[PDB]
């Protein structure tokens, strides 16, 4: 670990010789070790890598019950390689299978993720607006009872005038 | 429909450890049979240190001379 | 943490799992064979517990939200909500208004009495 | 792994059943032909905004249920898919604060 001298030099003086902030950068960085440039998706998609099951019709409520059963019978198909041929080559593939269908099971869910901070922002945003109106109606109901607590103070008045 | 990654089984009983594969390999009537030859080999010869030395020589690995050259008396 | 999510992905997780501990117990341990009664034990609870963790996952996917509410929806509501959080802090700005008014009326006459009682003495 | 014990076996059990959990499920959701960016394309309009705000939508603002219970987005909801006195929580998808 170190410390950055050169600008710590840099900044002992007076006038207007001390040094700027440095512009913002929209481009690749190398913070920390990896690379981390700047407008990507939050969600990397499968096809960069992997292969992918599923078309675009990606109603993902489907397909997730799909690859849950999906999961379950590869399963039983696995148990099938081990009862009548553990020396096959299948199995590797089948080892790797359900391996794939638990990377798109993973790679759905995280697709709900932004979604799910999208939607906390709107719950947030309302609950934030009704404590605004409560407020106010709660300090207005205070008014009205300060309102006519002078009132009937003020009534007592000329009763003792 | 098809789920995914569905694929075709082996076939429906090739070489497996379920078979009998002492029966299917012969070799039943041997163990039927089974289940000393230093006795067995007394039965011809008297019984069964340097016999040690036979058995460590197992775990290592001009005649007419011979009575010619043979020459010691008798008493 | 703590949402349906989380539990989405630690029950499929927990799934991969006893698909490895089912597999490594009843290979590992079995009665011998002939040409135990622990080990079927052992059998019925981990296939009791593979069909369990499978039907949670169904209905935790059941639960969360659907394919309505595209992002669009979000984000068109999320505008109305800003607009109305406008209304809603003007509105509360004008009652505090009127209550800071009135609060030093009341205020400044408390004073006059207290500085006319004094004076009497 | 080299070896489970009755012990150590039933301490799975006990842990991945509690990390995981007549009929009392939620109502099935059919799937949705109208979505409103790309599916149907509704114009920006203001019938959708209301109901989201408003009503009851079990697709959008909440989860439904058998037995009638109504649970939005910042509830818990109490299942039990088994027949077992054991009850699945899902817990809240929101989780405000």
């Amino acid at each position: 670990m170190q410390y950055i001298k050169e600008y710590t030099d840099e900044n002992i003086q007076e006038g207007l010789a001390p040094k700027p902030p440095p512009p913002i950068k929209d481009s690749y960085m190398m913070f920390g070790n990896q690379f981390q440039c700047d407008d990507l998706i939050i969600r990397p998609l499968e096809s960069q890598g992997i292969e992918r099951l599923h078309p675009m019709q990606f109603d993902h409520k489907k397909e997730l019950r799909k690859l849950n059963m999906s999961i379950l019978i590869n399963f039983l198909d696995l148990l099938d390689i081990l009862i009548r041929s553990p020396g096959s080559i299948k199995r590797e593939e089948k080892l790797e299978d359900l391996k794939l269908l638990f990377v798109h099971v993973h790679h759905l869910i995280n697709e709900y993720r932004p979604h799910q901070a999208r939607e906390t922002l709107r719950v947030m945003m309302e609950v934030q607006k009704r404590q605004r109106l409560e407020t106010a109606e709660r300090f207005q109901k205070h008014l009205e009872r300060v309102i006519e607590m002078i009132q009937n103070c003020l009534a007592s008045l000329p009763d003792d005038l | 429909g098809p789920f995914y990654l569905m694929r075709e089984l082996p076939g429906s009983t090739e070489l497996t450890g379920s078979t009998n594969l002492i029966t299917h390999y012969n070799l039943e009537q041997a163990y039927n049979k089974f289940c000393d030859l230093p006795g067995m080999i007394d039965l011809p010869g008297s019984h069964d240190l340097r016999s040690l030395i036979e058995k460590p020589p197992i775990l290592s690995s001009g005649t007419m001379l011979a009575g010619f050259r043979l020459h010691t008396g008798p008493l | 943490m703590a949402d349906r999510l989380t539990q989405l992905q630690d029950a499929v997780n927990s799934l991969a799992d006893q698909f490895c501990n089912a597999i490594g117990v009843l290979q590992q341990c079995g009665p011998p064979a002939s040409f135990a009664n622990p080990t079927e034990e052992y059998a019925q609870l981990f296939a009791a517990l593979i069909a369990r963790t499978a039907k949670d996952i169904d209905v935790l996917i059941d639960s969360l939200p659907s394919e309505e509410s595209t992002a669009a929806l979000q984000a068109a509501s999320l505008y109305k909500l800003e607009e109305e959080n406008h209304e809603a802090a003007t509105c509360l700005e004008d009652v505090v208004y009127r209550g800071d008014m009135l609060l030093e009326k009341i205020q400044s006459a408390l004073a006059d009495i207290a500085q006319s009682q004094l004076k009497t003495r | 792994l080299s070896r489970n014990e009755i012990i150590q076996s039933y301490l799975s059990r006990q842990s991945s059943l509690l990390s995981s959990s007549a009929r009392q499920l939620h109502v099935l959701v059919p799937q949705s032909p109208p979505t409103d960016l790309p599916g149907l394309t509704r114009e920006v309009t203001q019938d959708d905004l209301d109901r989201i705000q408003a009503s009851q939508w079990p697709g959008v603002n909440g989860c439904q249920d058998t037995q009638g219970n109504w649970y939005d987005w910042t509830q818990c909801i109490s299942l039990d898919p088994h027949g077992d006195d054991g009850r699945l929580n899902i817990l809240p998808y929101v989780c405000l604060d």
